């Protein structure tokens, strides 16, 4: 990332709930993409949208995934390092196909749009684009 | 297949959309040249800059094709069938832009429609769009 | 859409499989592992050891299968609907793994059919395990 | 790639008729995927599948193409230092959308196998994965 996508990413974090946002990611996850539902079978029910988005399973995973995901933020320089432990997780005990990560960043940014909503500039997005790549990528690295 | 609750949803949504759809494409496609620069390829003749006329003018001819898929929902493929024509044989776009230009389509929606952009027709519309994206491919070979 | 051309390559190529088509399903199976490994997530309590009953059971599957949608070729999507079925409700595979699987099952048939792999079979097998794909995906939302 | 996916790929690449393979993998890149004719609407007749194969300028384009993939192989550890100038090219002049690397990547692969038979193991095939990967990558690195 560039400087002024630094800049950017961190000036729209510091507004971001995280609780909140990843309960909201994780939820519309399961929701638009309902093969990803598959990881998440002792979560309870997950049959409709209004079930699955007020789920308090899927409320306290996606706060823990994006908590995980802000952390990382402090890192844009280093996210294959920042990342490994749990791309590590994520391949032997969880067994989760990486493209899941590439989902999960573009609802977030779904999210952030609707959430923000004009304050989501473009070039705001591209910036987040960008970390939620480099975030994937991360999270597939130990991958084998 | 779209089922009758995802019509429903495309056509409450791009009905809030309403009269600014083109300039909700305009804004989708300068959000794709920023986001997935690889998609630049496709316009080296454009100036691409921000506010852009020719950026504005291409937003517009989006916005109403879709508008015009929403109108013919149950038989998308004829009413989009010079459309993919034109995308299969001169523009020859490669396919997995289209995905890349439905996102951006999908974040301009939800940074306009804070009441309207639900978890259920936030699915409803990425239907939509992977639809229309499937038909504007369908003659590529 | 598959041209009548590409259904009477698909019918020679595969006719000509014949009583390998399990043998080159697990072989693609093999290929696809190695050469993509995320691909392997689904398949963490499964012997995925070179030449493995379960690997050779499960390349069966997946070429009878193919066989199935080549002898109905016109209406596939009635001929793999227990199979679409399975995909989007149980197995919940990743829509972006069937064109690796593809690739392979494609290369699979490139390396073992040296007389029939012309350009123009290639592109219509490329085209039906696409096919096939879209099929298989088309229940998932 | 490791020593012996190294090993895998020089010693098969050294069995290769470069000029041929090249005109073939361009050739079946525009007949498999025919919006790649984009590019080359001054090479003539492209209206048949034979016609696309038989087609010199066709064949020329794949000899300097694949001369250069050749030429890059000496070079596995450094591809995007290696194919930098060539990415900005493309970017910048010619307009080649990267997806269309990764498509003639997977063309030559096939291309490959068909030559090659049982001898392009599945193994052999890794190697040549990471190595058309990592080919398409460089030169689509400078895109911006
Ligand atoms: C930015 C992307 C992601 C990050 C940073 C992340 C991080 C985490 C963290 C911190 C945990 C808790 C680990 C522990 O037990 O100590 C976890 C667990 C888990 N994650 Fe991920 N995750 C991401 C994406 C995903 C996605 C997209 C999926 C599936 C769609 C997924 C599936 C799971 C599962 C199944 C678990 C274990 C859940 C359980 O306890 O039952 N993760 N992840
Ligand atoms: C929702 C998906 C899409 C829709 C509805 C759409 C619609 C259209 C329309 C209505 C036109 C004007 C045709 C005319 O002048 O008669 C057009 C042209 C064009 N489109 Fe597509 N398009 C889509 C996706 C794409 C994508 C993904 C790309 C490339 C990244 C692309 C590149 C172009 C180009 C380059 C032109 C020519 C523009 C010019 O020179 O004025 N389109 N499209
Ligand atoms: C051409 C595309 C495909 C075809 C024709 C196909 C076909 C099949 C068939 C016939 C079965 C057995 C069903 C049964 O026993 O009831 C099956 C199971 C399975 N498939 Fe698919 N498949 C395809 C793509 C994929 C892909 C891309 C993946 C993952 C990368 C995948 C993962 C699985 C798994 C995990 C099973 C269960 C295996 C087991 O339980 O032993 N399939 N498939
Ligand atoms: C392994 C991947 C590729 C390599 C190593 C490669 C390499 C090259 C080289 C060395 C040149 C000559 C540059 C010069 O001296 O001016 C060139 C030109 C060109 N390439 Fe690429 N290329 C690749 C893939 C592609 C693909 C897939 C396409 C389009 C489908 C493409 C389109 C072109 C075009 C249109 C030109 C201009 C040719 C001319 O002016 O005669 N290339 N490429
Ligand atoms: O080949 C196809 N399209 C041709 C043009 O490429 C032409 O429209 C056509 C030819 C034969 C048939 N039926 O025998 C239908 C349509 C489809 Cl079917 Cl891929």
């Amino acid at each position: 990332l560039t400087p002024e996508e630094k800049s950017a990413v961190t000036a729209l974090w510091g507004k971001v709930n995280v609780d909140e946002v990843g309960g909201e990611a994780l939820g519309r996850l399961l929701v638009v993409y309902p093969w990803t539902q598959r990881f998440f079978e002792s979560f309870g029910d997950l049959s409709t949208p209004d079930a699955v988005m007020g789920n308090p399973k899927v409320k306290a995973h996606g706060k823990k995934v994006l908590g995980a995901f802000s952390d990382g933020l402090a890192h844009l320089d280093n996210l294959k390092g920042t990342f490994a432990t749990l791309s590590e997780l994520h391949c032997d005990k969880l067994h989760v196909d990486p493209e899941n990560f590439r989902l999960l960043g573009n609802v977030l940014v779904c999210v952030l749009a609707h959430h923000f909503g004009k304050e989501f500039t473009p070039p705001v997005q591209a910036a987040y684009q960008k970390v939620v790549a480099g975030v994937a990528n991360a999270l597939a690295h130990k991958y084998h | 297949v779209l089922s009758p609750a995802d019509k429903t949803n495309v056509k409450a949504a791009w009905g809030k959309v309403g009269a600014h759809a083109g300039e909700y494409g305009a804004e989708a496609l300068e959000r794709m040249f920023l986001s997935f620069p690889t998609t630049k390829t496709y316009f080296p003749h454009f100036d691409l800059s921000h506010g852009s006329a020719q950026v504005k003018g291409h937003g517009k001819k989006v916005a109403d094709a879709l508008t015009n898929a929403v109108a013919h929902v149950d038989d998308m493929p004829n009413a989009l069938s010079a459309l993919s024509d034109l995308h299969a044989h001169k523009l020859r776009v490669d396919p997995v832009n289209f995905k890349l230009l439905s996102h951006c389509l999908l974040v301009t929606l939800a940074a306009h429609l804070p009441a309207e952009f639900t978890p259920a027709v936030h699915a409803s519309l990425d239907k939509f769009l992977a639809s229309v994206s499937t038909v504007l491919t369908s003659k590529y070979r």
